[PDB]
C-alpha cells in the first residue's frame, strides 16, 4: 500500500 | 507500493511530503533516493592504535 | 601509565620476532582496520586455502637504504618486496592467489643535533607513472617490480627518447608523489613522519585492500609504501650528512588458494 | 543514523582559560589530525547550526550527468573505397577529463549507471536536396560478441545483444545499467599487469601493459543510421552522457594534478608545473 | 488491482519495492514478470531407472 | 555392501589431491597408529609450530621405476624422498625440527596372463649397510640420502676396495634386507604384497615413529619403504616383460619448528 | 486493491 519515511 | 517521504523545505510561501513508486523489476532503474547516511572522519583523521584525546599531549 | 607505559615506547611480537622502539609517535591502523582473514561469507575460490601462520607472518628485514641531503625519496611495493622472503615468499610462488595484511616499521634514528623528516605513505594500488612521451602503461613487469631494494624518487621528469629500445621504468617525480597528484595531499593516505627531533619510527598496519576478496600476488601489488624526505636531512654544519633507513616488515593473517607448481617469472 | 541532510553540531559558548589541558599542542608525525574546534583556542558564543552537508554526500557530489564520448556516423552511399559510416567505441570514462577526475579521488567504486544520449544532425554539403527523419540503433556489444564490420551486417539483428532505436528530434535516449563489474568494486587503479612473465617463457610472450586488467574492460557502443541513404549527405553526432547513480567509494586520493596523459596515472613534460608564482609574505 | 513485489537489490546507495499494474484484459499484453521457477537438472542429467548414489559404484 | 562397497575399490583423499583405485587388498595403518599431531604432553621445542596442513600434506609422485624379471628390489628414506616436494620439502630446509607421517602408495598393475608379488614393506629406522669391508658405518650423506630416485638392492655383496677414494655407498643385499637379517622375516614390519593375480597395489598409512617427539628431518630418516620381488615377474612366454612401478607419498599431520634461514644441503 | 509478492 504505502510506506511513510 | 507508493513509498512516501519529507522533503526538507527551503523557502517556505507541518511537514511537505513526496511520494514515489518504482516502475520496474531491476533496482538500477530506479532514481537515487537521496537518503544516505554520513559517518565519523575518524578512520581517515584518528587512524591511531591508541585513542586521542585532544586535551592531553599527543605524545606521553 | 603510573607504571611506565608509553606512548613513544612500544614492542610489537609476531612468529619468532620481536621490535622494540623507544621513540614512537604511537602507530597507525590504516582506514581503523585491524588484518582479518577472508570471511565465508566474502570468500571466492572454494578449495581449503593455505595459512602458513607463524612461518610467513614474521618481521622481515630489507635491504638498508641511505638518507643523504640529495635524497628524493623512494618506495617499494607489497607484496612485491617481500617475494623473496623466506616461506612467505615460497607460499606466495606456489599459489595463484594469495591475500595478506602487513604491519611496516621503518626505522631511522639520528641524535638530537640533527633534523630533518620523512613523510612515510602507505598507498592502496599506488600506480606509478612511466619514462615515456611516446607511449603510455608501458613499464615492465620487471621494472615495475624491483624486489626488496625498492625504487626512487626523482625530482625532475626526463623523458626516455631511445625509441629502439626503450627503458620502460618508471620516472617518478617526487612532488607529484610519482603519479600526477600533489605531495602535499599524500597526508590522506594512512602515513606518518618520522620527523627526527620527536620520533626515530614509523609503524603502518595494512588491512588487505582490494577490489577482490583474494587476487594474483604475482600479477598485483595492492600496497606502495612512499617514503619522502618532507623537510630534508642536515646536522650541525656538515655538509655532507648521511643516516640509514631500515625498513622491517610483517606480513599478517596471509592466506593461499590454488596450488600447483611454483611460479618462476621473468625479473630481469 | 545521522544522515547527509542533518545539521551540523552547534557553536557552544565557552569561556576563559588557564590550565594544564593543551588542545592546541599537538603532533602530526603520529599521523593523526587534531579534532579541534574553535572553542578549544578562541572564546565562543553559543550558536545554533543549521548548515548540513547534503549536497556534499557521494550521491550528491556525483549526481549529474556527464560527457564520456561524441560518436559520429553519417548516412552516405557506400562506395568501392569508402563505405556508408557507422561508429565503434569502447565504453570508458577516461576519454573525457572530468567524470574522470571526480570518480579518481577515490581508489574504488560501485554504483549503477545511467546513460543518456543526445543526438545531433546536420547537412554537410550545398545541395538544397533533403533528407527524411532518421533512426538511429546503438547496440551495446558485450566482450565477446561480434562487433560490426558493416552498417547493415548480420550482427544488427540484435537477438541477445541490448539495442536502442532512437528516433531523431525525440527526447534523448537513457537506459540503466545494474553494477556490472567482475570485481566486488570497480578498480579505478589497479598496481599490476595482466599477466606474469615466466622465464621459460620469451619476453613478448609474458609481456602486457602496467596496470590494466581486462583488456575490453565493458565492452562496445556501436552506432549506425538506420535508414538507407539519401542523394544528400547528412552527418550526426552522439553525445553520450555518464551518470553513477546510487554509488559508494572506498580509499580517498588526491586529485589529479597535472593534466591527464592516456589511461594511466602517466604524464606528460611540459605539463607538471600546476602551481603558480606568489611571494611568502605576500597575502 | 496493483501489485507489489520486492526487487533483489544489487548496488546500495529494507525491502525496495516495485508496482504493477495491467492494464489490459487479455494476458499476452501483459509484460514478463521474471518471477520464474528453477528445477534439478536430473530428468536430463540422471535419467536412469534406478537412483544413482554418486558414493556408490555407479555399477553393481 | 549391498551398495555396492568393497575392499578392493579405494578413494583416498588429501588436499588437492585424489587416489582412486578399484584392484587394492584393503590397506594398512602402521602398528594400528593414524597419523597425529604433536600433543601437549609430550611436546618438546617451545616455539609456536609451523602446520602447514594442505599446501605440504597431499599426495608427491616419485619418478617411477622399471620391473623386469631381473629386478632385485628398490628403497626409499622418508621424510628424504620427499626433500624436494614441493611446499614440503621447503617447509622441511627452513625449519630445524620437523615431524611427519604419511600415505605410501605404491602403484603397479599388469594383466591376468601376468604374474608376479612385491613385498612393500614400511621399516622404521631402515639402516642400511655399507659396501665396505675395511670399514664400518661410513655410507657418506649423499650416498644414504638418494631423495626421489631411491637406491636398489642387490643379489651380490661386492666390497669396495678402492682404499684410496671410498665408494661409501650401501651395498644393500636382498634376502638380507640390506641390513644382516633375513627377508623372509621383513613381514613383521607394517606391510603388504602387491601379487598380479590379486591387486594392483599397496596402501600403508604410517604414524610418525621415533624415540623422540621431533626430530631433525635433515640428520635423520624415520621410515625407509622397501620394495622386493617375492615373486619374480613373468608374462607370457615372453622372455624380457616389464611393467612400471609409481609410489605417490603424501606428508600427514605435519608440524615444524625452530624456523631460521633455509638449509642448502651437499646432495652430491 | 493490492497484492503483495
Ligand atoms: C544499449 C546501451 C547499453 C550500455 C551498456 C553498458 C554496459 C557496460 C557498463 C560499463 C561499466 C563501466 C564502469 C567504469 C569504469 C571502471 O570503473 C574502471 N575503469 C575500472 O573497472
Ligand atoms: C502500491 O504501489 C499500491 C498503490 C498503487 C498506486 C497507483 C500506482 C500508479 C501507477 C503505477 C503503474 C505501475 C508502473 C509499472
Ligand atoms: C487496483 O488496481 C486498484 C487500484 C487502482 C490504482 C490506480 C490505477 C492507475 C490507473 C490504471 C488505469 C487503468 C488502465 C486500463
Amino acid at each position: 500500500g504505502s510506506s511513510s519515511t | 507500493g507508493a513509498q512516501v517521504s519529507s522533503q526538507k523545505v527551503g523557502a517556505h510561501e507541518s511537514t511537505i511530503n513526496y511520494t514515489t513508486i518504482n516502475y520496474y523489476r531491476d533496482s538500477a532503474s530506479n532514481a537515487a533516493s537521496k537518503q544516505d547516511f554520513s559517518q565519523d572522519p575518524s578512520k581517515f583523521t584518528e587512524p591511531i592504535k591508541d585513542v586521542l584525546i585532544k586535551t592531553a599531549p599527543m605524545l606521553n | 601509565e603510573a607504571c611506565g607505559y608509553s606512548d613513544r615506547v612500544l614492542q610489537l611480537t609476531l612468529g619468532n620476532s620481536t621490535i622494540t622502539t623507544q621513540e614512537a609517535a604511537n602507530s597507525v591502523v590504516a582506514y581503523g582496520r585491524w588484518p582479518e582473514y577472508l570471511r565465508d561469507s566474502e570468500a571466492n575460490p572454494v578449495d581449503q586455502p593455505t595459512e602458513p601462520d607463524v612461518a610467513a607472518c614474521r618481521f622481515y628485514t630489507l635491504d638498508t637504504v641511505s638518507w643523504t641531503k640529495e635524497s628524493r625519496g623512494w618506495w617499494w611495493k607489497l607484496p612485491d618486496a617481500l617475494r623473496d622472503m623466506g616461506l612467505f615468499g615460497q607460499n606466495m610462488y606456489y599459489h595463484y592467489l594469495g591475500r595478506s595484511g602487513y604491519t611496516v616499521h621503518v626505522q631511522c634514528n639520528a641524535s638530537k643535533f640533527h633534523q630533518g623528516a620523512l613523510g612515510v605513505f602507505a598507498v592502496p594500488e599506488m600506480c606509478l607513472a612511466g619514462d615515456s612521451n611516446t607511449t603510455t602503461m608501458h613499464t615492465s613487469y620487471q621494472n615495475a617490480n624491483p624486489g626488496e631494494k625498492g625504487g626512487t624518487f626523482t625530482g625532475t621528469f626526463t623523458p626516455d627518447n631511445n625509441q629502439t629500445s626503450p627503458a620502460r621504468r618508471f620516472c617518478p617525480v617526487d612532488y607529484l608523489l610519482g603519479n600526477g597528484t600533489l605531495l602535499g595531499n599524500a597526508f590522506v593516505f594512512p602515513h606518518q613522519i618520522i620527523n627526527l627531533r620527536t620520533n626515530n619510527c614509523a609503524t603502518l598496519v595494512l588491512p588487505y585492500v582490494n577490489s577482490l576478496s583474494i587476487d594474483s600476488m604475482v600479477k598485483h601489488n595492492n600496497w606502495g609504501i612512499a617514503i619522502l624526505p618532507l623537510a630534508p636531512l642536515n646536522f650541525a654544519s656538515e655538509s655532507s650528512p648521511e643516516i640509514p633507513i631500515t625498513l622491517t616488515i610483517a606480513p599478517m593473517c596471509c592466506e593461499f588458494n590454488g596450488l600447483r607448481n611454483i611460479t618462476l617469472p621473468r625479473l630481469q | 543514523a545521522a544522515t547527509s541532510r542533518d545539521a551540523l553540531p552547534n557553536t557552544e559558548a565557552s569561556g576563559p582559560t588557564h590550565s594544564k589541558e593543551i588542545p592546541a599542542l599537538t603532533a602530526v608525525e603520529t599521523g593523526a589530525t587534531n579534532p579541534l574546534v574553535p572553542s578549544d583556542t578562541v572564546q565562543t558564543r553559543h550558536v545554533v547550526q543549521h548548515r548540513s552537508r547534503s549536497e556534499s554526500s557521494i550521491e550528491s557530489f556525483f549526481a549529474r550527468g556527464a560527457c564520456v564520448t561524441i560518436m559520429t556516423v553519417d548516412n552516405s552511399a557506400s562506395t568501392t573505397n569508402k563505405d556508408k559510416l557507422f561508429a565503434v567505441w569502447k565504453i570508458t570514462y577516461k576519454d573525457t577529463v572530468q567524470l574522470r577526475r571526480k570518480l579518481e579521488f577515490f581508489t574504488y567504486s560501485r554504483f549503477d549507471m545511467e546513460l543518456t544520449f543526445v543526438v545531433t544532425a546536420n547537412f554537410t554539403e550545398t545541395n538544397n536536396g533533403h533528407a527524411l527523419n532518421q533512426v538511429y540503433q546503438i547496440m551495446y556489444i558485450p566482450p565477446g560478441a561480434p562487433v560490426p564490420e558493416k552498417w547493415d551486417d548480420y550482427t544488427w539483428q540484435t537477438s541477445s545483444n541490448p539495442s536502442i532505436f532512437y528516433t531523431y528530434g525525440t527526447a534523448p535516449a537513457r537506459i540503466s545499467v545494474p553494477y556490472v563489474g567482475i570485481s566486488n568494486a570497480y578498480s579505478h587503479f589497479y598496481d599490476g599487469f595482466s599477466k606474469v612473465p615466466l622465464k621459460d617463457q620469451s619476453a613478448a610472450l609474458g609481456d602486457s601493459l602496467y596496470g590494466a586488467a581486462s583488456l575490453n574492460d565493458f565492452g562496445i557502443l556501436a552506432v549506425r543510421v538506420v535508414n538507407d541513404h539519401n542523394p544528400t549527405k547528412v552527418t550526426s553526432k552522439i553525445r553520450v552522457y555518464l551518470k553513477p547513480k546510487h554509488i559508494r567509494v572506498w580509499c580517498p586520493r588526491p586529485p589529479r594534478a597535472v593534466a591527464y596523459y592516456g589511461p594511466g596515472v602517466d604524464y606528460k613534460d611540459g605539463t607538471l608545473t600546476p602551481l603558480s608564482t606568489k611571494d611568502l609574505t605576500t597575502y
